RNA sequence: AGAACCUUACCUGGUCUUGACAUCCACGGAAGUUUUCAGAGAUGAGAAUGUGCCGAACCGUGAGACAGGUGCUGCAU
RNA sequence: AAAA
């Protein structure tokens, strides 16, 4: 019962999910062949977020998530780290649009009933991150 | 329905290239996989399997 | 008493046993025995090939 | 967590003495080596795990030492049987009682072949080699930071080619003996592959990470018998590498870090920078070469023979040329912007890799280390 | 050959089955270590070395090992015996009979300090270290291409390290199982202590041979990675007071990855430009006698020749000679500020005899002379 | 018994690799001779004009024996 | 588990 971000497709034995796994005692390898078949349609490089689903059995079953917003407005503003000091030092620049494209893709995972509810989310996340919209 | 390979005993280092231009894994992740059959290797199955089956490697699709 | 260890390269240490036989040394002041090579705790000089039996050193296996 | 434990005929410890000795004549006579497990489970199917006497004289060494590791319902083990008949029996009976006394509990028994100790030319060929080969699959299916080593039962060869590879790697050994109560957790001294030594073996090995094949003959005319074993015969005339060889390649393909050197120019240079901008530069390089990920962030436009530019960040006055040999990371200029600016400025028209390298030993060697006892 | 052969308690194996096992407390009751070892060797000096079925069934592990290895009298016999009671006894017990079935053989037993398998924390941190130096330095005492380890006796802990520094000496192993009848070379692997993470470390570990201890902090600058420092947390021990130093482990490794020294070399700016010009007549004999001088505080007295002030003095290697040195010891550093030919060196000579010249150069110390590089160069292109 | 360039052996920068200067080998071209463009020049490219002596004149290219050194020691001479 |  565990929830993880883990990359694309470079789903490694490696510390970021090998000894997670490892106390509930599901098989590594295992985890790994199963998230990259299903997430090689994923654009190149997302921490794409998963919940794992572990029984007593020692059996598993996972269901993904689209990717965080902060990645999408990172690469929506063309950087790679957010602001070091947001709301006072500003690293990026987004439209409106770009706020409704990030929204449309998270409304699967969103919780308002509209999308200018699920963008003020979007823009709310904008801000504590410092990249003003533009 | 995805390549599989069967048996591949008769000119291994074949199947690897062929799995290396196929596929690209690594030497030792290919040498692996060869040495671990049966395993999923992956018209487009025929491709592969011709130049599988031309120095011997079983090929079941 | 202060004694000579001759040949190249030795492998003495302090609380070694080792034997010393007569034999001054003429720069060294005070000095006035040597020590065996290749008797006791003293072993042979490596790679030597002539005047062996002066230090200690068992024929080549040739 | 996951036990890698080597499994020795301690098992069958009751047939002490008795006119058939426990040898692989006395599996087969029994019926086989599954009928043959019945018989040793039998003997102690009664005794606890959290029984002390049980544990110093009723069962195996893989069951004492397994149970004095703390195992758990939310375990994996892994036997790694002998080849011999004998070994398989008692494997198929550690797995029953294991099984047994601790249900939910998942163990599998490797095979390795050729294992055995009655022939040598066939145990330094194929027993070491299948074991590097089982032993690196698991560490690698599971992650360094999850495998236990735990080389008590077996042979006594085995185990050095066990503790091994947990130096290598990073695993932990535990080893327990049978009269002792206590845990000991080996001293892993660090240890790797002398670079030394492997470093002209490097394009020997370029060709075979390429063409996946080499003809024997032009391996032995290519290249110490210690570098046999690094290669095994695929068997058709050529040659491909051993487990052990492939552990080589990745250490001699690993990045590490990486010792400053400056060149006379640099010297000269880095000083006349020092008294306007502190002792910044000295840091940053020393930073710079001692970190791989800072490294290959830092790297610039990139010119021939394998120079290639870093700098400090944005608006300093000071960008470095630099290039690496070995683990040494030489530092050939030290300049500002303008003299920056009309470096590159040149080589927009021809190359610029290529004037700086033929005047090495007139002009910039030779590179002295970034030690420095300024008083 | 010399073997160096560790021991068990398989000698003693036909007290197997009594009411009392043979161990630590039987020896205890029975007399001491010497009266217990000679009841055992009358429980074996039967056994016949040509005698097959005995050498398996009877001898011991060493004895047998031996006997497949050719042993004679021209070859020498080191058994490291535990330091417990019963693994002291049975060591004896092999010596005893090893000079009867060869007479004229050279059989010393070693007891390594700490070696037992009751205690964690003794064992791993004295019981090892103990016994790797015992080995490290008997093989440099005889030499290379006469010791063969025989890592077939005692506890199944030792082997490791028995082998591990086969690979380093290039020192070749052999084992034999009981009921086998072949020795088994055990293969052999390229290996050696982490040169490469080392190596960036020098300048720290050189301040902790010499001073005793360095602060953490600079330690820590030193290690940038996470994984650096979790790998190499074992040679470093926290001495108090917020320092770290060199645990016995480290010790080790760094006594032997890197030669003895008294002084390390420094050059100064003016002597590099001096070094580097002199280069074409003396070719590389200066940066040999600089090192030779730092190594040896024997020969840095010799040198000796004429004292300035403020401890600075001239090092001049001999008649027929035509270098000369400036050079001054701070702390543990060799600081060297001049290299003068025959001919200046008389001038400096005539300067300082008029007025003081060794206070002129020191007022320049700031300006001409620091930073002091250390004297590491690399001009030829090869890496390792 | 004579440093503005040259001398010049030194410095910064641009450049060359059997080579500025020799003997050979092969292959290719009379030698020389008006010019144009790029460059600080070295140099690079292009276009004209010659194409004789009787194989040698001079030449360009390719390989390697070699050339080359005002580099050290006048305490080897 | 001091020649599995
Ligand atoms: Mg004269």
């Amino acid at each position: 019962y565990v929830k993880l971000q883990v990359a694309a497709g470079m789903a490694n034995p490696s510390p970021p999910v090998g000894p997670a796994l490892g106390q509930q005692g599901v098989n590594i390898m295992e985890f790994c062949k199963a998230f990259n078949a299903k997430t090689d349609s994923i654009e190149k490089g997302l921490p794409i977020p998963v919940v794992i689903t572990v029984y007593a059995d020692r059996s598993f079953t996972f269901v993904t998530k689209t990717p965080p917003a902060a990645v999408l407005l990172k690469k929506a503003a063309g950087i790679k780290s957010g602001s070091g000091k947001p709301n006072k030092d500003k690293v990026g620049k987004i439209s409106r649009a770009q706020l409704q494209e990030i929204a449309q893709t998270k409304a699967a995972d969103m919780t308002g009933a509209d999308i200018e509810a699920m963008t003020r989310s979007i823009e709310g996340t904008a801000r504590s991150m410092g990249l003003v919209v533009e | 329905f995805d390549v599989i390979l069967k048996a591949a005993g008769a000119n291994k280092v074949a199947v690897i290239k062929a799995v290396r231009g196929a596929t690209g894994l690594g030497l030792k992740e290919a040498k692996d996989l060869v040495e671990s059959a049966p395993a999923a290797l992956k018209d487009d199955a025929e491709a592969l399997k011709k130049a599988l089956e031309e120095a011997g490697a079983e090929v079941e699709v | 008493v202060t004694s000579y260890i001759g040949g190249e390269g030795h492998n003495l240490q302090e609380h070694s046993v080792i034997l010393i036989r007569g034999g001054r040394v003429k720069d060294l002041p005070g000095v006035r025995y040597h020590t065996v090579r290749g008797a006791l705790d003293c072993s042979g000089v490596k790679d030597r090939k002539q005047a062996r039996s002066k230090y200690g050193v068992k024929r080549p296996k040739a | 967590a996951v036990y890698l434990c080597t499994c020795g005929t301690a098992a069958a410890k009751k047939f002490f003495g008795q006119t058939p000795r426990f040898d692989a004549a006395w599996v087969t006579e029994h019926g086989g080596v599954e009928a043959a497990s019945k018989v040793i489970y039998d003997t102690f199917r009664t005794a606890r795990l959290d029984d002390e006497v049980a544990l110093k004289r009723d069962l195996s060494a893989e069951i004492h030492s397994l149970a004095r590791m703390g195992v758990n319902d939310k375990d994996t083990v892994v036997l790694f049987s002998s080849e011999t008949a004998d070994g398989q029996a008692c494997a198929w009976a550690v797995k029953r009682y294991l099984e047994q006394a601790r249900p939910g509990i998942l163990c599998r028994i490797e095979v390795v072949a050729g294992l055995q100790v009655t022939d040598a030319h066939v145990f330094r060929t194929a027993g070491v080699l299948n074991f590097t080969k089982a032993v690196l699959h698991e560490i690698d299916a599971n992650g360094t930071g999850q495998c236990v080593l735990n080389p008590t039962g077996g042979f006594k060869s085995l185990v050095p080619y066990t503790v091994l590879i947990g130096m290598l790697r990073g695993v932990p050994a535990k080893y327990i003996f049978e009269q002792s109560s206590a845990l000991i957790p080996l001293p892993m001294m660090p240890v790797e592959f002398a670079r030394s030594r492997l470093e002209p073996l490097r394009p020997l090995l370029e060709r075979i990470q390429n063409e996946t094949a080499i003809p024997r003959a032009e391996l032995d005319k290519a290249l110490r018998e210690i570098l046999d074993s690094l290669f095994e015969d695929v068997g058709q005339g050529q040659v491909s590498l051993s487990p052990v060889g492939f552990l080589i390649w990745e250490e001699l393909e690993r990045p590490t870090a990486l010792v400053p050197f400056l060149s006379r120019r640099a010297l000269d240079d880095l000083l006349k920078m020092r008294a306007t901008e502190g002792t910044a530069p000295d840091d940053y390089i020393t930073r710079v070469a001692r970190s791989p990920e800072q490294l290959a962030i830092g790297k610039h436009e990139s010119w021939s023979k394998g120079l290639f530019w870093l700098k400090r960040g944005e608006h300093t006055r000071d960008r470095y040329l630099v290039s690496v040999e070995g683990w040494r990371l030489l530092v050939w200029r030290i300049v500002d912007a303008d003299e920056y600016d009309d470096l590159l400025t040149q080589n927009r028209k021809t190359d610029a890799g290529a004037r700086v390298v033929a005047e090495r030993r007139e002009k910039y060697a030779p590179f002295v280390r970034l030690e420095l006892y300024e008083d």
